[PDB]
RNA sequence: CGGGAAACCAAAGCUUUUUGGGCUCCGGGGGAAGUAUGGUUGCAAAGCUGAAACUUAAAGGAAUUGACGGAAGGGCACCACCAGGAGUGGAGCCUGCGGCUUAAUUUGACUCAACACGGGAAAACUUACCAGGUCGAACAUAAGUGUGUAAGACAGAUUGAUAGCUCUUUCUCGAAUCUAUGGGUGGUGGUGCAUGGCCGUUCUUAGUUCGUGGAGUGAUUUGUCUGGUUAAUUCCGAUAAC
RNA sequence: UAGCAAUAAUGAGAUUGAGCAAUAACAGGUCUGUGAUGCCCUUAGAUGUCCUGGGCUGCACGCGCGCUACAAUGAAAGUAUCAACGUGUAUUUCCUAGACCGAGAGGUCCGGGUAAACCGCUGAACCACUUUCAUGCUUGGGAUUGUGAACUGAAACUGUUCACGAUGAACUUGGAAUUCCCAGUAAGUGUGAGUCAUUAACUCGCAUUGAUUACGUCCCUGCCCUUUGUACACACCGCCCG
C-alpha cells in the first residue's frame, strides 16, 4: 500500500496531468483505522475548477 | 548508470563533466565544498555500498495531536578511506531513506590511515590518536597494530569497515544508548585524521595549482559543455 | 434454541409440525372386480374431469379429493 | 583558536586525543531521613556529628513543540455584548425527549455539536416492537424402501379468520432441497471502540505543506515576518530566497 | 511613497445574498441508507419472512422546539382588491373549468390542462371602507365535551381527518433566567412544495406589509495572533498536597 499504490502515482503523470492525490483510508490490521494522503501537485478542491478539473471515483 | 544525464548546476560539477580534473582528492586539497550531489558518482560509486542505520520515529505536538517525522541516519562509505552520513527527516520512512543518501554522498570525507611504529606493508588503521565531540559523546581512537580485528560497538563497527582502517580500539564516553549521536561523533574525529600536524608532514610543499586560477579562461565560455 | 436481541423466550416454545406424515398409510389396496369390471374404491369425484384418484379414507362421512386438496369434497347429500 | 547536555560562562576556558601547578572540603539512583540511636554543646529552643530495616524503576537537570488559563500585547464576530426589537421560560393544546407504566411504550442520538431528530405528519403496512401465529435460505448440501423432505385448501375444533396455522376425522406434499450444517448464507441481529462510504462539528475563522538554503549536538527552526497596511498568509515594505 | 473631508459621480461605491470549500484530525453519528462490510449470532424451534391485532399515541412528573392567544391599533358581519414560488392524471386516481344537487361536509353529469396554451389577469392575506360589539375573563380566547351529519382507507376507537348547533377552560403580556437579528432585514400576514389513500401546528421554498436602534467596542462569551510562565502532554474536566 505504501509501494504498489506509489507506483501508479506518477504512473499517470507521464500524460501531464497538473497533480494527483490519492487518500487510502482503513485498517492495516491494527483495528485503528488510519488513512496518508499521497499529495503529489497543485490540486484546486474548491470553487468552479472543482466541478470542472478534478475527476474523482 | 545515468539513467538520464543531468546538467550541472555548479561551477565543478562542470569541471567534472568536462572532464577538466581527474582526482576526487583535488576537491578534498583546497577544501572546496562538493555541493551537488551528482559529483562524486561519477568518481566513485562502483559497488559502493551504504546501509542504514536508524529509523525510529520523531512525534511533534499539534493541536490533533501528534504528527510524526520518520528521520533517518544512513551510512556510505569507500573501503579506500571515504565516508558519509546522512541525516534527514521526512514525512514517512521512503524519501527518509533516499534522501538522506544524497546527504550521505555530499559529505564525503577522506580518511587517513597509517603505520604505528613499522613502515611495513599497506598503511593500515591511524597515523595517531584522535577524538571527536557532539553532544556529550567523545570517541577516541587507538592505533591498533597488526591483525587486531575491530574493538567498538555495533554503531561503529559497521561504519569503520567502510573507512578503510584495518582494526581499532576505542573508548567511547558519553550517552551512547542514542545510536544517532553515537555516529555523528566518530566523524569528528575521522576528519581529524588529515588534522593532525604529523612530522610527516613538515616540509613545505609544491603549494597547490590554484584550479580556479588555473582552469579560469576556460571557463569564461558561458556554454555548459561537457566532453 | 433461538436467540433474539432484546426478548428471548416469549415461551410457547415452539415445536413446529405442519402435517405429521409419519401416518397416513396409502390406499394402494385398489378395489379392481374381476376382469374387466372395476370398482371405484372410497369414491372419488363423479365427474372426473379432474384426475382425484386420490383414496380418502373412511371418515365421519363427509369425504374430500386430494388432488384437488380439499374441494370438491363428495359423498354425498349435497345442496340443491 | 574556548568550553558545556544545554541554559549559558574572559571563566564555568587552557579538564590534548581518559591529564598532571599546589592544597583543602563534599557527592555516588530515589525514598525511608538529617529520622532512630549513641556521643557532645546548650538555660531552653535546639546545634555539630549520624544509620539500618523495609520500599522503589525511576527521581532529576537544561531545552523543544503543543496546551494559546487573575500572563500582559495587538486584533476580530449579533451561534458575543452595547443600542434596539421580537419571542421562549406563564397558560392552553401539537410534537420530541426523560421518567413511570405495561407485553411493548420498538429503538438509535445526549453541553454546544442529543431533545418538530432518523427527512419517523406511525390506524395495519412502515416496524426493527409486543402477543398469538403462519410460511423455507444457497459449502455438514444429504445416509435413508417418496407409506412423505417442503402445502395449497372440508364440517366439529381452532384461529385474528376452516387458515387444515394446527388437530379429531384424514385425503392431499412433487428430494425440481428438513440434510439430522460446519455455531451459516438471510436478518431493521450484535458491536460505528473492526470498518467503507456519507456527513457532523472542529473552524464567524485564516490557515497549511514544500524543495533547496547562510540557522541548531539535537527535538526542531526568520522561510509561513516588528510594517506604524486589509473581509483574509492582505500589502507600496523591514526584506533575511524563491 | 495611504491630503480614502470628492457625500460627489452614479441603475449601480456589491444585486449582494449564496454554492464550492485546504492542512489537521475526533475513538462525533450511522452495521436499523443499501446486494459497503469484518467477525459475531440465530433460521426446520426464524430475529428472517411477518400471518393478524396491539404498540411506538400507554401518563401522578421533569425538559425542549412550536402553534394559538391573552383583544378596542383590536374583535364581529359585510363591502372594496393585489400576489409570487411553483405544482399539476396516464394498468391513470392529478391540476381543475362549467352546470346540477346540498346549511355544510360533500353528491351526480360533462369539459379543459402533460402544461407560458386549462385552472390562472395564479384578480392570495393582514392591511381599505362601512356597520355591529364598548374595552364585561364579554361575541376577547376556543382548551374541554355530548349528539348528529360526512369523507378517504375492505376495514377509524386514549382518535384518520372535515364541517353544523352546543360547552365556553386557562390566559388580563408571563419569575430566575435565556434566544434571533443592522434593511426589504426583523416582525406581521398568506401561499407553494415535502412526506400524502386521508391528516401539518413541522421543515424546504415564495410573495406581501415593512419599523425601531447601532453603523461600534473587547466588558460578556467565544475565536485568532504573537510575547510570556508551567511541575500540564488521555493535555486545567490537568496535575496534585497533607
Amino acid at each position: 500500500v505504501r509501494r504498489a499504490c506509489y507506483g501508479v502515482l506518477r504512473y499517470i503523470m507521464e500524460s501531464g496531468a497538473k497533480g494527483c492525490e490519492v487518500v487510502v483510508s482503513g485498517k492495516l490490521r491494527g483495528q485503528r483505522a488510519k488513512s496518508m494522503k499521497f499529495v503529489d501537485g497543485l490540486m484546486i478542491h474548491s470553487g468552479d475548477p472543482c466541478n470542472d478539473y478534478v475527476e474523482t471515483a | 548508470e545515468d539513467s538520464k544525464e543531468w546538467v550541472p548546476v555548479t561551477k565543478l560539477g562542470r569541471l567534472v563533466r568536462e572532464g577538466k580534473i581527474k582526482s576526487l582528492e583535488e576537491i578534498y586539497l583546497y577544501s572546496l565544498p562538493i555541493k551537488e550531489f551528482e559529483i562524486i558518482d561519477f568518481f566513485l560509486g562502483s559497488s559502493l555500498k551504504d546501509e542504514v542505520l536508524k529509523i525510529m520515529p520523531v512525534q511533534k505536538q499539534t493541536r490533533a495531536g501528534q504528527r510524526t517525522r520518520f528521520k533517518a541516519f544512513v551510512a556510505i562509505g569507500d573501503n579506500n578511506g571515504h565516508i558519509g552520513l546522512g541525516v534527514k527527516c521526512s514525512k514517512e520512512v521512503a524519501t527518509a531513506i533516499r534522501g538522506a543518501i544524497i546527504l550521505a554522498k555530499l559529505s564525503v570525507v577522506p580518511v587517513r590511515r597509517g603505520y604505528w611504529g613499522n613502515k611495513i606493508g599497506k598503511p593500515h588503521t591511524v597515523p595517531c590518536k584522535v577524538t571527536g565531540k557532539c553532544g556529550s559523546v567523545s570517541v577516541r581512537l587507538i592505533p591498533a597494530p597488526r591483525g587486531t580485528g575491530i574493538v567498538s560497538a555495533p554503531v561503529p563497527k559497521k561504519l569503520l569497515t567502510m573507512a578503510g582502517i584495518e582494526d581499532c580500539y576505542t573508548s567511547a564516553r558519553g550517552s551512547t544508548g542514542t545510536l544517532g549521536n553515537f555516529a555523528k561523533a566518530t566523524y569528528a574525529a575521522i576528519a581529524k585524521t588529515y588534522a593532525y600536524l604529523t612530522p610527516d608532514l613538515w616540509k613545505e610543499m609544491p603549494l597547490g595549482s590554484t584550479p580556479y586560477q588555473a582552469y579560469s579562461d576556460f571557463l569564461s565560455k558561458p556554454t555548459p559543455r561537457l566532453h | 434454541a433461538k436467540k433474539r436481541k432484546k426478548k428471548n423466550y416469549s415461551t410457547p416454545k415452539k415445536i413446529k409440525h405442519k402435517r405429521k406424515k409419519v401416518k397416513l398409510a396409502v390406499l394402494k389396496y385398489y378395489k379392481v372386480d374381476e376382469n374387466g369390471k372395476i370398482h371405484r374404491l372410497r369414491r372419488e369425484c363423479p365427474g372426473e374431469n379432474c384426475g382425484a384418484g386420490v383414496f380418502m379414507a373412511a371418515h365421519e362421512d363427509r369425504h374430500y379429493c386430494g388432488k384437488c386438496n380439499l374441494t370438491f369434497v363428495f359423498s354425498k347429500p349435497e345442496e340443491k
